């Protein structure tokens, strides 16, 4: 767990997650999906403390899908991440907190409107056009300050994503084995193979 | 009748029917006899079978190296007071090194069966004890019925025609007391005890058990091709 | 934080 | 805690509570489980004594436990939502802890088992529900179609029928279903769902409800228009 | 702050025969720089031919002893008089053991006995109840010294075949319950020596099928 | 977790051919100040047993009370309770032995060091230690604090082994603890001059001995010690 | 590991004639990172403001919380609560975590519908109520606030001239700290209506 | 013991009823009768206030027609003080759904939440059912204007038109008779005091004897009004249909 | 009405005698001990023809020294076997040994009383507890709810029982074989059943030492089945 | 030092036997491979009670599962049965790096990497202990897919043994395992004392240390 | 210590 990035463009919201998962000297692995599908139009990536992450990850999806099955609809991005943001919240005072930082990339179809929300570990939920969790925004912020623009297509997004990756690549210490890419729009959630 | 519906209840003669019908269940069981010495304490059980293909009721039950009994009735509730007493043999020999008295066996008995007569919900044990012993004090015989009432006998039998049994003990008080040193003639008049509580049916070999406890004898149950000796 | 005469 | 045995045996051998919870199932509107050779379809009727009724927010009498295993049921409707909200939360723990949806025989055997400690648990009653639970396996094309009922027994159906009037349809399904040769299609396994159900139901209009499973998460309800076709056809093959 | 721990030193020995299982422990107890008794005894028999010691912290290894002695008497009670096994009462003692897992008894436990075979056997235990049957096992204050002597002298550790270019190794054979007593009281007349927890006496429990035979010796008092 | 305020130094003991003998100083010491002298830190339990009690006096009070309650839940229902079902020395210290460990494994001591001894039903001789982390050994002798690095090696020299106790007599025995006790004045900073004495035989009993004192000291050399060194004056 | 600190932020609440002015900075970072721009911490419940500073995490959970507790209120007693009676309810919520409680800085605005008078008040993270004439101030800039609100403010200005005021305390106030700024909105409640400005401010 | 004297509230009749159940429905029977009726533009309640009192004070009184939030109301048939121990309840679950997911709560998942409590009572606790019978008056943005109804039993079901209390059979017949689909409110309103005029137990159906409410999207564009109607607001209505 | 532990003036617990007669109307289950292995054998009895008769679960595996049939509210022995399999799995943990026959059946009927004013009533099921271990080798036991268990040669329970029980003490010896023992209980179970016997509404089993314990397919009991016939026939 | 790679002929599994207190060599004959059944074998790293008490417990799980489900359990459900008991345990100071290596017909050869801070990893390669990096140097240099049962065997032996001479706290003897369709199959356990000069002299390898 | 490669 380290790098995770989020895109909101014109029409769809693109999450970029490291495939590394490194423990001690090692990198155990080198492709690692870092997301769970929470309903068919919304998508959850997450990085943090080893174990708590998919805990945390699958247990939110198991808790969507028994809402979208019980009421046979699906709930907002909205409605989502105010949900996962409650259960950070009320994990913040527990025993032994969740430590995940999590982005939730949907598209509303009622609006006809893709949404990215970035919640960290404490249960702090933000509206973003993007959006990066851990250093990884120390670089991209800056970065897509610049380039970014609010009606750019997929295609540009995943330009735009490209020269997030190259940066990180270049000046982050250490090797988190590239990126995993999902795009999120009316036509539900697809995987980039070749990135 | 109208007072017999749970154990909380008196009758207006101040009888406890729930207790009394608990008591019942002991008439209905098969014949145990006990009996001691000085030396050694004796128990004699008839067990009893569903059927020719079925096995025999096991009626004698160890508690400790120094301690066991023999059931009648309910088996089940024998199994819940004879655990309760293995646990209380066990905490003083744990706690205190110290092996239970056989007097305060029946006491913590008397005290457990209590308190299942006084309380609404609960029901009475359904099953009468005979406790044989070898303690500080020599050896003891102890008759528990589960109205709470434990007694500490030379002899006694309980079950169904346990009256000529413990009619006999009444006769051979003074012969089978000072059988001492003497296991074998100890058994042998609790075997000829028994005997007389039989009707059409005599003591076959996987139908008679015997247990004996005593001053250099740790408590052991004899069944099966060991007790052929004693027909 | 926190007030405290 | 109220801890009352309402639950307990009579000096015949029977559990009343548990067969006055078979009686509120044999009042219960019919609900029929027709299971063909590459799918299950469950039928149900619905009673024409309410006109003026929502049917757009009115509660569904087939009801989706996951995207691949759907209940029906006979008897008391406030009862069936617990069981149903029960087993939904149960598929998703499955999906969780085995990282595999249920199969239908597991479902089943849950919902049963909490059908049977309610008839032996104190202070509450048995449901007044019988339960018919079809669906297809993870990676498998066998249709499975299982029966609970109040006392927690369950078992497996080629074809089965609960609810009033049952008695009559599976009748009617004893002599018309056979086991050498169950209904090859969709439209076959439907008709003689429609058929049973013309049987006890009065008129087919607003009456019957069909719902079609088929494998790999492939459930859908047909509308009245679909359903009216079906007994459309099927009254004019019987004027012979 | 309080401690609830200490260390009660002394040191145990278990070597597995053919048809036979000896447990050896040294008679000294002692804490820091004093003794408390130079006999007191932590080897017990503990019935259906299992002997056993909890060396390290007698309160903890007093403890562990009692509540397996007890687990050995309610196993009969539960199990119609049937025989505890030396496996089966290894795998119970794992549970007690791990039952305190984050609060360990502060002992190293060995068991010996003979398996259901016959054949002579010694399991040994950490604090928390990871356990292993072997030939062989030293354990407590002088286990460091003692356990490479048992290497070397009962499985024949480094020895090879003389003028075979130390291409043939000494072949592995059972020791006579003579030749292993005689290991023993080497093994702790040295651990005496260089050792200040060890010594003033030892006593050995040897297991055969026949039953648990005795022996003590004299061991240097200093 | 506690700490010991108000405390009992040393208790020693050691067996004899017919019995035992136990004694301990009457002190209660609150850290550096000497503050009760009246302090009786041997509890007889029946006419068998003697329980000593060094280390925290408000736990050894609390230890007092515990063994009090026992002799009266021992004669509840036991006719026999000063005959054959009488309390031994064995059944006290197991008790007590249970208590101290039970107490340390909830991280709550009774912070003291015990010594039970007293003579068995059958007249064998009873001696055993045991202590807040409830450690428990017996010895031929046995001390606390101070006494086991002082006491043992003076009372080991009369009994070193088993074998000794039948040729130890009860003169010899208790001359050995009474000048144990003088050794342990000169040199222990929290003990006094005045102490109790017990003694348990098969034959003769239980004696109880109180307001005893350390006597024949000697002193006297110390006149003739000036300065640290080099002083002539 | 400061949780007042961490996210950074300020809210200013002024008095004017027959008027009251709550305004509020438009950061959310995390320390250094500055993370959103959009991030406003003025709530309001019927016609009463609530402005909070602190964690964003706590602002956003007693938004939410608040939103619950005046619904439930407006429901049970069939009228709009009033600043009076919110501000009790506030202290009573925050003190209801006194050992564990919400690190935050809440602000209470409005004018009472009945009495017509502008009411103003702020509290400490375990609800100890500070109520004021003039200003109140919460925040990483309260210091810079205070020194700002002190010199500046005067009684009974007008809607118009009271903007201007609150709007240079919050700017240059926002500008001598590290942690604010990103933006600022301007709330200027009058009896029956409401105008929120957006400020131009220095985005560093 | 207490066995002696415990009723059995939550067991089968041989027939396979619910017997307090069942008690409770024919308790509702003699509550003064209340009507939804669900129009393509709006919903209207209408509730008739049981035997008034010449002394009642009507404007400051609520008996029958209570709001849960902004865009869900419901009115009462049977016990008032049980109906007000379930709609606080109500109120409560439908400010933790907005809390949790910061959208109003689906009028159903309140439905169904209100009525599972109602069928707790009926299958464990020993305790009598809560003797009420609710419609449900309410709009989202899913299925937009709903009418639900929930009884003792805890089953609950949707409707365009339905009646609860008293006089149901007569009530349901006339509304069966004069209700269609491209109906609108002002219509609705008409059909409901029609409804209870002919039904009534009363001589003459008044505005002191009744209570209305409409949730209407007459507010300005894309917003849903709930309206609680005042006597003199019941009075002109009353006059406007020519009943008085 | 009265209390659930009541006892009868007989001095016998209304409700145990009362579950009794519930197990009394269950479909009938056999069990024969021989030395070589010991048979379990029930009647499945289908409510319809409809019914899929192999969905019908009344023979079920404790573990893999241990089988167990059923006769009466068979939903009730569900929680029954579950606590059987982990009672036999437990002791394999914390022993790691096979758990003997008559210490699992101790275990099963220690829940029987567990009832009262614990669970409402006692178990409407009675179990026949077929298993072997090294002591006291192939076994049969019958559990009932009253929290009695007796060992048996040779036990029928169910509808047919008494019937069943009466022909199974002249048929069994101590030499009997375990295909003989298989015929026997086919012979027995097709006596009392109602519906003709076959392979679809009868199920065969047994335990033996060296296989374990194995639920027959209707394949093989078809065979022993076809066997039976020719064999009464031949005589 | 513990590891299992995937390849063509299906799973090879290859352990040390030495267990270790501090610098004491505690033990050179410890089964780090437990069987957990016929399909299912599992690996043990860090603390030797932890591992060996909750692998030999997953065992006792997996059999309830085979009772209850008439079907041999998923190596997915069974490493996730371990992963979310030590989940539970998160922070109590539980130390455990195992490895749940299986067939099953659904799933075909799977792998799964469970640790103690509740990480569940599905792969193809894993290398476990305080010698897994001097197992990844071998193992990582000489692995391909393409390999022989006969090859997949000895590197897996060669990777343990790499290990076994350079990490301090590895050594004792090799343990190797075979998994196939069939079930796994034991491939002998392999004394480090007589394999390393084997190895040296017919290898041609270990020329740092004097022949 | 306990053992723990
Ligand atoms: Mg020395
Ligand atoms: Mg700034
Ligand atoms: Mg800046």
């Amino acid at each position: 767990m380290d790098i995770i990035l989020g895109i909101r463009v014109q029409d769809s919201v693109i999450l970029a997650s490291s495939k590394a998962v490194t423990r001690g000297i090692s990198v155990l692995k080198d492709s690692d999906d870092k997301t769970r599908q929470l309903s068919p139009h919304t998508l959850m990536s997450f990085a943090g403390e080893a174990g708590d992450t998919v805990q945390f990850a699958e247990y939110i999806q198991a808790n969507i899908q028994l809402y979208s099955i019980r009421e046979d609809y699906e709930l907002s991005p909205q409605a989502v991440s105010s949900f996962v943001r409650q259960e950070l919240a009320k994990s913040i005072r527990s025993r032994r907190p969740y430590q995940v930082n999590v982005l939730i990339g949907g598209y509303d179809k009622k609006k006809n409107k893709p949404e990215l929300y970035q919640i960290d570990y404490l249960g702090t939920k933000v509206e973003l056009p993007y959006g990066a969790h851990g250093y990884s925004g120390f670089y991209t912020f800056s970065l897509l300050d610049h380039h970014y623009r609010p009606d750019m297509t997929t295609e540009e997004g995943l330009d735009l994503l490209k020269l997030c990756v190259q940066e990180l690549e270049k000046r982050m210490p250490m090797d988190f084995k590239g990126v995993i890419v999902k795009i999120v729009d009316k036509d539900g959630i697809r995987q980039v193979d070749d990135f | 009748n109208n007072y017999d519906g749970d154990t909380v209840t008196f009758s207006p003669t101040g009888r406890l029917f729930q207790v009394e019908y608990a008591l019942e269940a002991i008439k209905q069981g098969s014949v145990t006899v006990g009996l001691r010495s000085n030396t050694h304490a004796v128990l004699v059980a008839l067990k009893r079978n569903a059927d020719e293909l079925s096995s025999y009721q096991k009626k004698i039950i160890k508690c400790d190296e120094h301690m066991g009994l023999s059931l009648a009735g309910l088996a089940p509730d024998a199994r819940v007071l004879s655990n309760y007493l293995r646990q209380q043999c066990n905490y003083s020999s744990l706690v205190f090194n110290r092996k239970l008295a056989v007097e305060r066996a029946g006491h913590l008995l008397c005290d457990k069966a209590q308190k299942n007569t006084q309380s609404y919900g609960g029901r009475p044990y359904g099953v009468g004890l005979l406790i044989i012993g070898y303690d500080k004090s020599g050896a003891h015989l102890l008759e528990f019925q589960p109205s709470g009432n434990v007694t500490e006998l030379y002899g006694t039998a309980i079950g169904a025609r346990s009256q000529g049994a413990k009619t006999y003990l009444e006769r051979t008080l003074d012969t089978f007391i000072k059988i001492d040193g003497n296991p074998d003639e100890l058994i042998k008049a609790g075997v000829e005890a028994i005997s007389q509580s039989l009707r059409d049916e005599s003591l076959t070999v996987d139908n008679l058990s015997i247990a004996i406890v005593g001053k250099d004898t740790p408590f052991t149950i004899y069944d099966g091709e060991a007790v052929a000796k004693y027909i | 934080x926190f007030l405290x005469x | 805690g109220y801890d009352r045995a309402l639950s307990i045996f009579s000096p015949d051998g029977h559990i009343f509570q548990v067969e006055y919870a078979l009686e509120a199932v044999k009042r219960g509107t019919c609900a029929v489980g027709v299971k063909g050779k590459n799918c299950v379809v469950l039928g149900c009727e619905r009673r024409s004594t309410l006109k003026l009724q929502d049917t757009r927010i009115t509660p569904s009498k087939v009801s989706k436990i996951d995207s691949h295993v759907v209940l029906s049921f006979s008897g008391l409707n406030a009862d069936s939502r617990i069981l149903i909200e029960k087993a939904r939360v149960e598929a998703q723990s499955h999906r969780l802890t085995l990282e595999d949806p249920v199969t239908v025989e597991y479902l089943t055997r849950y919902v049963a088992g909490v059908q049977q400690r309610y008839t032996q648990s104190g202070g509450v009653r048995p449901f007044g529900v019988s339960t018919l639970i079809a669906g297809f396996d993870p990676r498998d094309d066998e249709p499975k179609l299982y029966q609970t009922e109040p006392s927690g027994i369950y078992s497996s159906w080629s074809a089965q029928t609960i609810g009033r009037n049952s008695k009559t349809v599976r009748e009617f399904l004893e002599k018309n279903y056979d086991r050498k040769e169950p209904p090859a299609t969709v439209e076959e396994c439907v008709k003689l769902t429609v058929r049973s159900l013309l049987e006890v139901v009065q008129t087919g209009a607003k009456n019957i409800e069909i719902t079609v499973v088929k494998p790999d998460s492939d459930i859908v309800a047909l509308s009245s228009e679909e359903i009216n076709q079906y007994v459309t056809q099927i009254e004019q093959e019987k004027q012979e | 702050q309080f401690n609830p721990y200490g260390d009660n030193g002394g040191t145990i020995l278990g070597i597995a025969g053919e048809d036979f299982a000896v447990l050896a422990g040294d008679t000294r107890n002692i804490t820091d720089y004093s003794i408390n008794s130079r006999y007191e005894p932590k080897v017990f028999d503990c019935g259906d031919n299992i002997v056993m010691s909890a060396n390290g912290f007698a309160a903890d290894g007093d403890a562990l002893v009692k509540r397996f002695k007890n687990s050995v008497k309610w196993y009969h009670f539960d199990h119609n008089d049937k025989k505890l096994s030396i496996n089966s009462a290894a795998r119970n003692i794992q549970h007690l053991l791990y039952g305190k897992r984050f609060f360990p008894y502060y002992v190293h436990t060995i068991i010996a006995g003979l398996d259901e075979d016959g054949k002579g056997a010694v399991y040994s235990f950490d604090p928390v109840g990871s356990y292993e049957r072997e030939q062989c096992r030293a354990g407590g204050a002088a286990a460091s010294l003692i356990m490479p002597f048992l290497d070397n002298q009962v499985n024949f550790k480094n020895q090879y075949e003389p003028g075979t270019n130390g291409k043939v190794k000494k072949p592995l054979k059972y020791l006579s319950v003579e030749e292993v007593i005689k290991l023993v009281r080497d093994s702790f007349t040295s651990a005496t020596e260089r050792h200040i927890q060890v010594g003033d006496g030892l006593e050995i429990l040897i297991v055969t099928k026949d039953g648990v035979r005795k022996e003590f010796y004299e061991l240097k008092r200093d | 977790t506690q700490q010991p305020i108000v405390t009992g130094t040393s208790v020693i003991s050691m067996k004899y051919d017919n019995g035992v003998i136990i004694a301990a100083d009457n002190l209660g010491s609150y850290g550096s100040l000497l503050r009760f002298n009246g302090v009786e830190r041997l509890i007889p339990v029946g006419d068998n047993t003697v329980v000593g009690i060094s280390g925290d006096i408000s736990d050894m009070q609390h230890i007092e009370r515990l063994l009090k309650d026992l002799v009266t839940e021992n004669a509840y229902d036991n006719p026999l309770a000063d005959a054959e079902e009488a309390l031994e020395p064995s059944y006290i210290f197991e008790y007590l032995a249970t208590v101290m460990y039970q107490r340390r494994s909830k991280m709550n001591p009774l912070w003291n060091a015990i010594i039970v001894a007293g003579v068995q039903s059958n007249g064998d001789q009873f001696l055993r230690y045991v202590n807040l982390l409830g450690v428990t050994y017996s010895s031929p002798t046995l001390a606390t604090g101070f006494g086991a690095h002082m006491a043992n090696p003076l009372l080991r020299k009369v009994v070193d082994r088993e074998s000794d106790i039948p040729k130890t007599t009860v003169q010899v025995a208790e001359e050995a603890i009474v000048n144990a006790m003088r050794v342990l004045y000169y040199r222990d900073a929290r003990s006094s001059r005045n102490f109790s004495l017990a003694i348990i035989d098969k034959n003769t009993g239980l004696t109880f001995k109180k307001n005893l004192q350390v006597e024949n000291m000697k002193w006297d050399f110390a006149k003739d010690i000036k300065g640290y060194g080099t002083q002539k004056i | 590991s400061d949780p007042s600190s961490i996210n950074g932020g300020i809210v200013v609440a002024m008095t004017g004639k027959d008027c009251v002015a709550i305004a509020c900075d438009l950061r959310l970072g995390s320390q250094s990172l500055g993370v959103s721009n959009k991030f406003e911490k003025i709530f309001h419940y019927g016609h009463v403001f609530l402005g909070i500073t602190g964690l964003a995490t706590d602002v956003t959970t007693l938004n939410e919380m608040f939103r619950y507790k005046t619904n439930l209120y407006k429901l049970k007693e069939e009228r709009a609560i009033e600043p009076e009676t919110f501000t009790q309810l506030v202290s009573s919520s925050l003190y209801e975590r006194r050992f564990g409680p919400y690190f935050v800085g809440p602000v209470v605005a409005g004018i009472n519908s009945k009495s017509g008078k502008p009411f103003i008040a702020g509290f400490d993270l375990i609800g100890c109520i500070d109520e004021a004439k003039d200003f109140i101030v919460s925040g990483t800039a309260s210091d810079q606030l205070f020194g700002m609100c002190e010199s500046l403010y005067e009684p009974n200005l007008e809607p118009e001239d009271l903007f201007e005021t609150i709007s240079q305390a919050l700017l240059n106030a926002a500008d001598r700290d590290a942690l604010s700024g990103w933006g600022a909105v301007v709330y200027i409640i009058k009896k029956d209506e409401v105008v929120k400005r957006y400020l131009k401010m220095r985005q560093d | 013991g207490s066995r002696r004297y415990d009723s059995r509230t939550t067991i089968f009749s041989p027939e396979g009823r619910l017997y307090q159940v069942e008690y409770a429905l024919e308790s509702i029977s003699h509550a003064g009768t209340a009507i939804g009726i669900m129009a393509s533009d709006g919903i209207v309640l209408a509730a008739e206030r049981k035997v008034t009192s010449t002394l009642l004070e009507q404007d400051t009184s609520t008996e029958k027609l209570y709001k849960l939030n902004d865009k869900i109301a419901v009115a009462v048939a049977g016990l008032t003080a049980d109906a007000e121990i379930l709609i606080n309840t109500a109120r409560i679950h439908a400010q933790n759904y907005l809390k949790t997911y910061n959208e109003d709560i689906p009028v159903e998942i309140l439905v169904r939440r209100l009525s599972d409590i109602k069928q707790g009572y009926t299958q464990h606790g020993g305790l009598r059912p809560f003797g009420v019978s609710f419609i449900y008056a309410g709009y989202d943005d899913r299925y937009g204007y709903q009418l639900y109804t929930s009884n003792p039993s805890g089953n609950y079901t949707g409707w365009k038109a339905i009646s609860v209390g008293a006089n149901t059979s007569a009530a349901q017949t006339l509304l069966q008779m004069d209700y269609k689909d491209d109906m609108k409110v002002d219509d609705a309103i008409e059909l409901a005091l029609k409804t209870l005029s002919k039904t009534t137990d009363s001589s003459a159906l008044t505005y002191d004897r009744l209570e209305f409410a409409t949730i209407r999207k007459g507010a300005n564009d894309g917003e849903v009004y709930q309206k609680i109607f005042k006597p003199q607001e019941i009075k002109d209505i009353l006059v406007k249909t020519g009943i008085t | 009405d009265r209390g659930v532990s009541t006892f009868s003036p007989e001095g016998r617990l209304f409700q145990v005698e009362y579950s009794l007669e519930a197990i009394k109307l269950g479909s009938t289950a056999i069990g024969i001990a021989t030395k070589e292995g010991v048979v379990l054998g029930v009647e499945k009895r289908a409510t319809s023809p409809l019914l899929e008769s192999d969905s019908i679960e009344k023979i079920v595996e404790i573990d893999r020294h241990i089988g167990c049939a059923m006769s009466g509210l068979t939903a009730d022995a569900r929680s029954m076997i579950e606590h059987a399999r982990t009672a036999a799995v437990t002791h394999n943990l914390y022993y790691d040994e096979d758990i003997n026959v008559e210490s699992l059946t101790q275990s099963v009927c220690d829940l029987a009383l567990r009832f009262g004013e614990l669970m409402s009533r006692p178990f409407g099921v009675a179990l026949l507890i077929a298993g072997h271990d090294a002591d006291d080798g192939y076994q049969l036991f019958h559990a009932e709810p009253s929290g009695t268990f007796y060992r048996y040669n040779a036990k029928a329970i169910g509808s047919g029982s008494e019937g069943a029980q009466a022909e199974l003490l002249n048929e069994w010896h101590s030499s009997l074989t375990l295909k003989e023992a298989e015929l026997l209980v086919l012979k027995i179970l097709k006596q009392v059943m109602e519906e003709k016997l076959d392979e679809n509404n009868a199920q065969l089993s047994c335990i033996t030492k060296q296989d374990g314990f194995k639920i027959y397919d209707n394949e093989k009991t078809a065979e022993l089945i076809k066997e039976l016939k020719e064999k009464e026939a031949a005589e | 030092t513990t590891l299992a790679f995937r390849f063509q002929g299906g799973i090879i599994v290859a352990v040390d036997s030495r267990a270790t207190a501090g610098n004491w060599v505690a033990s050179q004959t410890v089964k780090k491979v437990i069987e957990i059944n016929p399909f299912l074998l599992g690996t043990m790293a860090g603390g030797a009670a932890d591992c060996q008490f909750w692998e030999t417990w997953l065992g006792s799980q997996c059999r309830l599962h085979e009772l209850r489900e008439k079907e041999r359990i998923s190596v997915a459900a069974a490493s996730k049965i371990l992963s979310n008991l030590v989940y539970q345990y998160k922070g109590a100071g539980l130390s455990m790096g195992t490895m749940i290596c299986g067939y099953t017909r659904k799933e075909g050869p799977t792998i799964y990497y469970v640790d103690s801070d509740g990480t569940r990893l599905k792969g193809d390669i894993f290398c476990v202990g305080s010698g897994q990096t001097f197992a990844y140097g071998v193992l990582d240099s000489n692995y391909k897919w393409d390999l022989s049962v006969e090859d997949a065997l000895y590197l897996g032996k060669r990777s343990i043994l790499a290990a076994a001479h350079r990490d301090a706290y590895s050594g004792g003897s090799v343990n190797l395992y075979h998994v196939t369709e069939d079930g796994w199959i034991y491939h002998g356990n392999h004394d480090v004392g007589e394999l390393f000069w084997k190895v040296k002299e017919e290898e041609g390898s270990f020329n740092n240390v004097i022949g």
